[PDB]
RNA sequence: GAAAGUUAUAAAUGAAGCGGUCUGGAAAGGCCCGCCAAAGACGGUAACAGCCCGGUAGUUGAAAUGGCUUUCCCUCCAGAGUGGAUCCUGAGUACGACGGAACACGUGAAAUUCCGUCGGAAUCCGGGAGGACCAUCUCCCAAGGCUAAAUACUCCCUAGUGACCGAUAGUGAACCAGUACCGUGAGGGAAAGGUGAAAAGCACCCCGGAAGGGGAGUGAAACAGUUCCUGAAACCGUGUGCCUACAAGUAGUUAGAGCCCGUUAAUGGGUGAUAGCGUGCCUUUUGUAGAAUGAACCGGCGAGUUACGAUUUGUUGCAAGGUUAAGCGGAAAAAGCGGAGCCGUAGCGAAAGCGAGUCUGAAUAGGGCGCAUAAGUAACAGGUCGUAGACCCGAAACCAGGUGAUC
RNA sequence: AGGUUCGUGGUAGGAGAGCGUUCUAAGGGCGGUGAAGUCAGACCGGAAGGACUGGUGGAGCGCUUAGAAGUGAGAAUGCCG
């Protein structure tokens, strides 16, 4: 393009709104403000949960729980996912990461069981739930875990 | 595709570019995005006023309160007063931002491909001087009707092109990697060495 | 980068100094009374370009019933009758013919005495 | 700076599956022979936080509870 | 302590139009011709200069002193194994009680470090830590000391840059500025830029004591004459076209004769005897012409902004994926590299955990939250919010260091 | 783009489209045969506003498309003259 028509893409851009500069343009004398009282004040306004003295409604209802310093997550592979491999093909952890269908894992991998498959594999993975492994050698396949 | 030629103006032969390069249909909205976010960038933002916390003097309250029959005042160097502080005014402050990568390559290769759409690229097949001369520069640029604003693009040996170029008011040489979105909308014509050629497109 | 406030407030004040011209006093040589003054003849032109139709509309009746009279008839009398015969000219035109060619008055009167009458 | 997570309510809510927010009834310390065993049986359970309460306190727990 | 090199503090050389013609006070400008360029940066010259001047690119240059780098000189120097009998390995310390402090940690289940007061070890078959504590294991040797680089700042110096200001702005200070002035003192603290290209700064004549004028002269211009470019408004005057001394006036608007003119030429301009209608502007209020508040008039200055996060709408790129941060590279560039990390693709439960389910529950019951019923992410722009003075002006007061009994 | 029908008082307030000022970038311009500024006119647009002619002035300034803001004053017993 020359620099002399640049036209950027309409809807892209709006006009900065102006407020303090008569009265034609709706935003004039109070600026949007209102008439004499707390929120009409230079940095006024009250803090984000304040009601006035009413006693808020995190402090009338109780805590709960406790968390766990030994808390272990995995990260979930689904079966629908694992379709797009040849069959007879061994599926590692190490190999679900070069393929780019993990990106980090948490505490091990751990496959679920929706979605469906087709195809003879054999899989090792540091969980398996029950139904997974079900489907997996309903398909004909074998499940080891590391 | 286009026409390989000689410096001298005598046709060299052929030339073939790759058509996901010079091919492609051009993307007007994201060459404007492009070109703005590399001009907002090469700006310094070097601005500054001063506060009345910054003015010099002030502290004592310039009357009383109460009972003088002049209007409550409390500070020399108020924002209302001559001398006074400005309220918001500049402050020192970066401009630049950069948009997402795909997005730049696209523009670039959407910005290179327009000038072949509209026949404003030349394809030469080499361009050296024995010595810097502005004057065969200018007799080069003469014979090859360029006669605006170019820009050169060489790749590899140049001999010395930069100093024998570089008198000349609309006329800029650039290294085959320092090709830019804002450096060729800029210019008018793109004349661009074949050995530069191989270099643009294995580089995108 | 800064902008300066020049040439723009005095072209602009200038303009109603000189709309301001021809008052009294102060009113054509002072931006402040002569802004409110401007106003203040902007608002009474508004209500008296509507307030001159009734004001020609009362001056166009009282001429014709001062012609009517003459003859014998009410102003009232005489509108009844020229509506009842089926003449549809305004009270502008009868004014006109009452002021100059009285004589098409007459015999517009006549037409609406023997229209009344019948 | 990034905006601080109010703490206090940080130990009471919790962010379903749908974005909202869920918390606990809060008549269940100390009175129990005040209240029948039905209103002590329904106060067990879990709410969620109404439409009202949402609408002032998205800001301050924005990040995860 | 030498030798060599380099660098800093003066400098030298350095291409190309007196080109013709028009306007003009003056050419660097217009028109028509040329030339140089590793030099078309900047400034000056009677208006805008690559070719008039100082210069610029490039190439050279140092008697003297300082800095840096190599080489020589000079100076100083033990490091491997094999054995364990015996000896050594930081004492009023390490810890403990009491009272405080620092650790994100407010005495708490309180680990770790430091201070004041008392009590007070083992020493290789030994000692300490792994957030009270005991056993097992693992890691490590306190109560002695030194140590460059990556990091923070700029009163200064050299070379530069700015979608920074342009005399009420920008430093308080563009000018003999912390000066004049104010105060016992600490301390507070201004106003004030511009003749002209060149003084060519008005010889001489007339009025006057002078100041100041009128001619004459210089100048492109004196209506540029020693606050001197331009010269607005308030304010003060001189002359004249229309009206005005029986008239109750927020001063105008509508109708309108008479008199006087003649335009950006069009159902034009100035003044207006007489008639109808008509209680300023702002703020604050249920309600203001208000006998409620503010403004003597004119001019200048004077109030929602920026940084980092949250959320929502619009646009663009990719899409079950999206995207890099610090950093390397470089021209205060553009690519390229960098996948550490973050958001999304799975939820439920306080948790172990289970998982398209899960939790409650004795339950295959019912119910809550989810899936069926799946689009996100990166950047930019608008709206609002949070942390920062946060929209601008205004207290009486509080604390800390100092100056005052010349009243 | 052309029609039919219903509408078009308005404070706090919500939404939309725009005028003008300073600077930057590109294209294209005018100016000692007189720029900006200033003064006077009976011209043009729906408003903010924009031209044309003439006098003074004596050297800089518009236009189109985008971008960035120290962005527009009649009031604050507002500050300075
Ligand atoms: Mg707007
Ligand atoms: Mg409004
Ligand atoms: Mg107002
Ligand atoms: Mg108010
Ligand atoms: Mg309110
Ligand atoms: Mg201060
Ligand atoms: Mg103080
Ligand atoms: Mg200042
Ligand atoms: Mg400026
Ligand atoms: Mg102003
Ligand atoms: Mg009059
Ligand atoms: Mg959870
Ligand atoms: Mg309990
Ligand atoms: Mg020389
Ligand atoms: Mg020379
Ligand atoms: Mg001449
Ligand atoms: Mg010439
Ligand atoms: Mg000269
Ligand atoms: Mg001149
Ligand atoms: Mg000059
Ligand atoms: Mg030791
Ligand atoms: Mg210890
Ligand atoms: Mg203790
Ligand atoms: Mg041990
Ligand atoms: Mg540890
Ligand atoms: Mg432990
Ligand atoms: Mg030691
Ligand atoms: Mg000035
Ligand atoms: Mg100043
Ligand atoms: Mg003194
Ligand atoms: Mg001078
Ligand atoms: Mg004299
Ligand atoms: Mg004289
Ligand atoms: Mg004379
Ligand atoms: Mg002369
Ligand atoms: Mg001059
Ligand atoms: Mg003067
Ligand atoms: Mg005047
Ligand atoms: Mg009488
Ligand atoms: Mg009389
Ligand atoms: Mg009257
Ligand atoms: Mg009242
Ligand atoms: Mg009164
Ligand atoms: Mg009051
Ligand atoms: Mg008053
Ligand atoms: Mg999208
Ligand atoms: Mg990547
Ligand atoms: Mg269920
Ligand atoms: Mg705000
Ligand atoms: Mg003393
Ligand atoms: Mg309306
Ligand atoms: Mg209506
Ligand atoms: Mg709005
Ligand atoms: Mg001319
Ligand atoms: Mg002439
Ligand atoms: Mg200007
Ligand atoms: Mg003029
Ligand atoms: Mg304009
Ligand atoms: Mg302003
Ligand atoms: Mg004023
Ligand atoms: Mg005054």
């Amino acid at each position: 393009m020359k620099l002399h028509e640049l036209k950027p893409s309409e809807g892209s851009r709006k006009e900065r709104n102006r407020v303090g500069r008569g009265t034609g343009s709706g935003n004039g004398k109070t600026s949007g403000r209102g008439h004499k009282g707390q929120k009409a004040r230079s940095g006024g306004g009250v803090r984000l949960g304040f009601e006035g003295g009413q006693l808020p409604l995190f402090r009338r209802i109780p805590k709960r729980g406790f968390t766990n310093i030994n808390r272990k997550e995995f990260a979930i592979v689904n079966l629908d996912v694992l379709n797009r491999f040849e069959d007879g093909t061994e599926v590692t952890p190490e190999l679900l990461i070069e393929t780019g269908i993990i990106r980090n894992e948490k505490s091990g991998i751990k496959i679920l069981s929706d979605g469906n498959i087709e195809k003879k594999l054999t899989v090792k993975a540091n969980k398996f739930s029950a139904a997974a492994k079900e489907a997996i050698e309903a398909a004909g396949g074998k499940t080891e875990v590391i | 595709k286009l026409s390989l030629l000689k410096q001298d103006g005598t046709n060299a032969g052929e030339i073939t570019l790759n058509d996901t390069v010079f091919g492609i249909e051009p993307n007007e909205k994201v060459v404007v995005d492009v070109i703005l976010s590399q001009r907002a960038s090469l700006r310094q933002g070097t601005h500054k006023v001063k506060n009345r916390s910054e003015v010099r003097g002030g502290g004592r309250k310039p009357w009383r309160q109460k009972g003088t029959g002049r209007a409550r005042q409390g500070s020399i160097r108020s924002p209302q007063w001559r001398g006074g502080g400005v309220v918001f005014g500049p402050t020192p402050r970066s401009y630049a931002y950069k948009l997402p990568k795909k997005v730049r390559r696209l523009a670039i290769k959407s910005i290179l491909s327009s000038k072949v759409n509209e026949e404003k690229l030349v394809v030469l097949e080499g361009l050296t001087f024995d010595a810097p001369k502005t004057k065969e520069f200018a007799a080069f640029l003469k014979n090859i009707s360029v006669d605006t604003k170019a820009l050169i693009v060489v790749a590899g040996e140049s001999e010395n092109v930069e100093l024998s170029a570089r008198n000349l008011q609309g006329i800029t040489v650039i290294p085959a990697e320092s090709i830019s979105v804002l450096e060729v909308a800029k210019h008018d014509k793109l004349i661009i060495t074949k050995a530069a050629v191989e270099k643009v497109e294995e580089v995108l | 980068p800064r902008v300066k406030g020049g040439t723009v407030t005095r072209k602009r004040r200038k303009k109603i100094v000189k709309l301001a011209k021809g008052y009294y006093g102060s009113k054509h040589l002072l931006f402040k009374v002569a802004n409110q003054a401007v106003m203040k003849s902007y608002q009474y032109a508004y209500r008296d370009r509507r307030q001159k139709k009734r004001d020609f509309r009362r001056l166009w009746i009282a001429r014709i019933n001062a012609a009517a009279r003459m003859q014998d008839l009410s102003y009232s009398k005489l509108m009844h009758g020229l509506k009842l015969a089926g003449i549809d000219i305004n009270r502008k035109m009868l004014a006109d013919l009452a002021v100059n060619d009285i004589a098409s008055f007459n015999t517009l009167a006549d037409s609406a005495k023997k229209a009344l009458a019948k | 700076p990034k905006m601080k997570t109010h703490r206090g309510s940080a130990k009471r809510f919790k962010r379903t599956g749908s974005g909202k927010l869920k918390r606990r009834h809060g008549f269940t310390s100390h009175m129990f022979a005040n209240k029948s065993q039905k209103q002590k049986r329904k106060l067990r359970k879990s709410a969620m936080v109404s439409a009202g309460d949402f609408k002032r306190i998205r800001q301050m727990v924005a990040k995860m509870k």
